[PDB]
């Protein structure tokens, strides 16, 4: 199960960073990470992208922990392509796992599909995510996501749709 | 004797140390692989040192190997220190170590899980030592007679270890021999501990510094002696490595470090009839080792007295029995005084350090004799790489031993420095000490005449 | 007297030598003989590692039994003496007719893969424990539709897999099993009858001691894992009471010191108590059972979108490539393997000590009184190295205040003892301390070592 060629994954043309900012939900996850269709998908979490004056994104993962609403913050620096990104806080140490975030296709209104890669010294991993503005997207987008994931070689079982919980990702609790 | 030479060399080198050393090396090696590497390196360095000593013997043919060489070389105060340290340190401590080994092997079956009482160990060691010194004093006939049965017991123990090791490597899966869990197992290697590992491994190789010249009788010693030295020591090293792998196959390395008698536990794990074979055979081996050490120490006392450094009180053979009773009594007293250490392996370090401290000195003397006073007829010559590499290793050993365990080694150095002044008193007296010393000596001689 | 003195001294020397021999024999007979070692079954040594969901444990790995052999090197690094593979047998949710306990699920692998895995584990000295819970994909582990058929198929599967070579089994969620103790006794005695080195673990969610004791009444040689210590309590006195109550009610029989059934420590415990509870579980008298990921303190709520029941094992920062930067370096196996002070390193050290020390393996356990908030006890064998563990479950720095005279004099407390390791930094290992005035930091655990008195 090798990493796909970067050329094969599409890119979003005329990528407008201003529109992409906001709170995306995760409505599908494809990748050889350990999750399978048969088992528990998990609890849906949200990713908040805030655009900065230097065009770098501030990314906040919010999810529901044991009892605390849990948050985590990172920063994406724009890559070579307008729609590509890389994890910020780069250091010369080879131990760091370079990241190759890449937006595959989005209408900026209700859905998006993005591709992540985590090339590492001893490992090369990738994943695809179906971001959505609402808790649940229409079935057609899920079918398109499954087709695109299968294009990269991921079996059907590797694709997972987290349960749309109504606490922390949306509201308080 | 083209072939018997290898036999005599192997018999002199191979002893009971293999029954006590293996816990010492591994305990400091930290892994089975490092243990076997230490054994191999010690074997090679012993080959080098024996070769240098053979060269020195051919260049300086004189009785008292390792003493005459250090006497004719370095002038005075060097050979006297060799004799002083050999009498005070090396022989009493070798006898004490072998006696403690006998006691540990005798008592291991009775207390397999927990330390036996220290008083029991010391009493059994003293019992063995006193019986052996008595049999040596009474007559040399019995001393040479019992050596056959003791050597037979030692050979039986070694042969059974080797056989039960080769059987188990086929079916025992050799879990620890393979690199799986065979390196960096107990602790990360430390050079300070590796020096102590080499000191304890060298204890297995003994009786080559002085027994490779005093005993050689070859048809063409110049032609054959280098061959014998090069072909007898390596097979001894192979035997030691085979014994170590047999131990590690029979028992886990952790189980080997908490035994105090490696062969007893080996026989327990493998031999169904264990107690009837291993402890008794090793006890015979230790008896033979102590008896041989006693005979050799008395022989050394003979030359020590003849050279005039020692008083005539010693090295006096009894008339009815042709035995050096006064020489044996002093070694017995010194060994009994050494038997209050309570540590089987501390003594090993304490002796090995001194052994190396003088082996290196002798090799340095060889180098000096090469550089200064050359052109001497040397029937067999050695490439100057071997002595210098030996010296390099010797320096490492000493430095790191002092870095790691500066107490036992320090005490040995202090003993040597305490022996240094006596030589001046012997050589030059600013004022003759006729008030006490002479009278004391006379009284001692009189008493020796009266009771012995 | 000139010649008479010679013979007199010679015979006096022989008399003294014989007196020394008699004294040696007397001392040997007076010495205390070593106590026999117990029947140390393979699971009495070291911990057990419950792998649960293999697909989650391997993460980016293959996800099948054939791919599980890659991790056996890591598990050997942990020095766990056993594995509890999740239920691999083929199962249709809530269908007793369509579930078979003798067929491996196609997704998990094939029979040949399982045989190769068992061979490799045996080569590495790891022993597999196949858990045979009939309905592991359903809401209730034991089908409600039928009872007798489920037990019959479990017995048949136990026979078949014992023939295959598994070194034991495990049965979970027994609270839902009807007529549990009888079936447990039957399965346990059949498994022991096949061979002595074969354990049957039992899992319950009950936290009441009386229910556990009733379950153990029929068979006293059954390893039971239950949520008994799961209640955090947050008081050392409470945990001390739980441990002593259980040990003295069960009769000091061998027990499994697992914090739960098929759950991680991080579900019950907060982040700051993981090291303390690891020390306690590794030093208490029994066989600690750890769910996978407990060595790195894996928490299902630490990362977004991670299943609560079966969190994905974090082997490196690329374990989740969908959330860049969320998986910090120091919450992974690779990150914590390079840190001398980390939960994984502490787990490795404690497992090593548990596996090799003859006082922790099989040794008497005696807890004694400390100022309230402290759980302090001693593990000691016969004239062997003794260990003393002092745990500060409170959140306020407390003077240890050890005062233990009720303990046997054979395990008397010396004035000083080494410091084998501390859960928190700030102390020098190997330095003897003053037990009379030993200070303890909040949420700190000290493992001290002292030798046999003589
Ligand atoms: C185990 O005990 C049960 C009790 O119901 C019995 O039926 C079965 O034969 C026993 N099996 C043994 C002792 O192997
Ligand atoms: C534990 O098992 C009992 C028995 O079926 C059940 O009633 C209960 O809901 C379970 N959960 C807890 C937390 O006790
Ligand atoms: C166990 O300990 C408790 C502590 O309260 C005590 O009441 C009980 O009698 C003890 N039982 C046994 C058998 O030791
Ligand atoms: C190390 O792990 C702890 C978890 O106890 C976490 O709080 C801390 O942030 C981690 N280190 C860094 C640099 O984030």
């Amino acid at each position: 199960i090798p990493a796909p060629p970067l050329s094969k994954v599409p890119l979003q043309q005329n990528f407008q960073d201003n529109q992409f900012h906001g709170k995306w939900y995760v409505v599908g996850r494809a990748g050889n990470t350990g999750l399978r269709e048969d088992k528990d998908p998990g609890k849906m979490f949200a990713t908040i992208y805030e655009l900065k004056e230097d065009k770098s994104y501030n990314v906040t993962y919010v999810w529901s922990g044991q009892k605390k609403c849990m948050y985590s913050i990172v920063t994406f620096v724009p890559g070579s392509q307008p729609g590509e990104f890389t994890l910020g806080n780069i250091k010369s140490a080879p131990g760091r796992t370079s990241w190759l975030v890449r937006v595959v296709s989005t209408n900026y209104n209700q859905h998006a599909m993005v591709f992540f890669k985590s090339v590492t010294q001893n490992r090369e991993g990738f994943a695809i995510t179906l971001y959505g503005r609402t808790k649940e997207l229409t079935s057609e987008l899920k079918e398109n996501f499954i087709r695109f994931s299968k294009s990269l070689g991921l079996p059907e079982n590797h694709i997972v749709f987290p349960v749309p919980i109504d606490q922390c990702i949306d509201g308080s609790a | 004797g083209l072939v018997s030479a290898c036999g005599i060399i192997v018999g002199n080198i191979i002893g009971s140390g293999i029954f006590v050393s293996p816990k010492g090396v591994l305990e400091n090696a930290g892994s089975v692989g490092l243990a076997l590497i230490v054994w191999i390196v010690t074997g090679f360095i012993t080959v080098v040192g024996a070769l240098c000593y053979a060269e020195l013997g051919v260049t300086i043919p004189k009785s008292g190997g390792d003493y005459s060489y250090v006497k004719d070389i370095f002038g005075g105060l060097a050979g006297f220190l060799r004799l002083w340290i050999a009498v005070l340190v090396i022989y009493p401590t070798n006898q004490a170590v072998i006696a403690l080994t006998f006691s540990n092997y005798v008592l291991q079956p009775l207390f397999p899980t927990c330390f036996p009482p220290e008083s029991g160990l010391r009493l059994l060691a003293a019992i063995c030592l006193l019986l052996l010194t008595w049999v040596n004093c009474s007559s040399v006939r019995w001393a040479t007679r019992v050596q056959d049965i003791f050597t037979a017991g030692k050979l039986l123990a070694l042969a059974l270890i080797i056989i039960m090791g080769i059987v188990q490597i086929c079916k025992g899966e050799y879990f620890w021999l393979e690199p799986k869990n065979a390196f960096e197992n107990f602790q990360e290697p430390d050079i300070g501990l590796v020096a102590l590992a080499f000191l304890q491994g060298s204890f297995a190789y003994g009786g080559w510094n002085f027994l490779n010249y005093v005993t050689e009788e070859l048809v063409d010693p110049y032609k054959n002696l280098p061959r014998a030295i090069f072909i007898s020591i390596p097979l001894v090293t192979f035997v030691y490595v085979f014994a170590n792998v047999a131990y590690v196959t029979a028992m886990s390395p952790q189980e080997l470090l908490a035994s105090n008698a490696v062969a007893v536990t080996f026989g327990e794990k493998l031999l169904g009839v264990m107690a009837w074979i291993m402890p008794i055979s090793v006890a015979l081996s230790t008896f033979g080792g102590v008896n041989g050490s006693l005979f050799t120490s008395s022989r050394l006392f003979f030359a020590g007295a003849r050279e005039g450094h020692l008083p005539s009180v010693l090295a006096m053979i009894h008339v009815k029995r042709c035995t050096p009773i006064p020489a044996l009594l002093f070694t017995c007293i010194s060994t009994l005084l050494m038997l209050v250490t309570s540590d089987m392996y501390t003594l090993i370090n304490y002796v090995g350090f001194i052994n190396y401290l003088f082996y290196g000195v002798t090799v340095a003397g060889q180098i000096v004799l090469r550089w200064k006073k050359p052109d001497i007829p040397r029937p067999i010559k050695i490439n100057l790489l071997f002595p210098i590499i030996y010296l390099l290793f010797w320096a490492f050993l000493l430095v790191f031993s002092l870095w790691s365990e500066p107490v036992v080694c320090g005490i040995g150095l202090a003993i040597m420095l305490t022996g240094v002044p006596v030589y001046f008193l012997g050589v030059y007296w600013q004022h003759k000490p006729k008030c006490f010393s002479d009278f004391i000596e006379l009284l001692t001689l009189v008493s020796q005449k009266m009771c012995v | 007297g000139w010649v008479r003195t010679r013979w007199a001294l010679l015979l006096l020397f022989w008399l003294g030598w014989l007196g020394m021999l008699a004294g040696a024999v007397v001392i040997i007979v007076r010495a205390p003989r070593c106590r026999e070692l117990p029947a140390q079954k393979w699971w009495h040594t070291g911990a057990l590692y419950r792998i649960g969901d293999l697909q989650a444990f391997q993460g980016h790995g293959a996800g099948n039994l054939a791919g599980l052999k890659g991790r056996l090197d890591y598990l050997s690094s942990l020095k766990v003496k056993g594995l509890v593979l999740g239920p691999i047998h083929k199962n249709q949710k809530d269908d007793v007719a369509q579930t078979d306990l003798l067929q491996i699920d196609p997704n998990f692998g094939s029979k040949e893969d399982f045989d190769s895995l068992l061979q490799s584990a045996k080569k590495k000295s790891i022993r597999v424990i196949l858990d045979l819970t009939p309905n592991y994909r359903g809401e209730n582990s034991w089908f409600s539709t039928q009872v007798d058929t489920v037990a019959t198929k479990v017995k048949d599967a136990l026979e078949f897999w014992l023939q295959a070579g598994v070194d034991g089994f495990q049965v979970r969620d027994i609270e839902n099993l009807k007529d549990a103790s009888s079936f447990l006794a039957e399965w346990q005695n059949i498994t022991k009858g096949f061979s002595e080195d074969r354990l049957l673990i039992a899992g319950t969610n009950s936290s009441d001691l009386q229910q556990i004791l009733s379950l153990l009444e029929s068979n006293k040689d059954l390893l039971l894992t239950s949520s008994y210590l799961s209640d955090s309590g947050s008081t050392g006195e409470h945990t001390k009471s739980l441990v002593t109550q259980y040990l003295n009610a069960t009769g000091n029989r061998w027990c499994s010191w697992s914090l739960s059934q098929a759950r991680l420590l991080t579900s019950f415990l907060p982040a700051q108590l993981l090291r303390l509870y690891q020390l306690m579980l590794f030093t208490l008298p029994g066989t600690p059972v750890f769910s996978y990921g407990d060595e790195i303190g894996l928490d299902a709520a630490a990362l977004p979108g991670q299943p609560m029941e079966a969190p994905v094992m974090l082997w490196d920062e690329s374990s989740f490539p969908d959330i860049p930067g969320a998986v910090s370096a120091n919450m992974t196996v690779k990150g914590q393997s390079e840190d001398p002070g980390s939960l994984l390193s502490l787990f490795r050290r404690l497992s090593d000590q548990r596996s090799k020390e003859r006082s922790l393996l099989h040794g008497d356990f005696h807890a004694f009184s400390a100022g309230p908030g402290l759980f302090s006890y001693i593990r000691h064998w016969d004239q062997n190295e003794r260990f003393l563990v002092v745990l500060n479950f409170g959140d306020v720095g407390l003077s240890a205040g050890l005062q233990a005279s009720d303990l046997p004099a054979s395990a008397s407390l010396p004035a000083k003892a080494d410091l084998l390791l501390s859960t928190q930094p700030g102390r020098e290992e190997g330095s003897p301390l003053e037990l009379e005035r030993l200070k303890l930091e909040p949420h700190e655990g000290l493992l001290l070592r002292f030798p046999y008195a003589a």
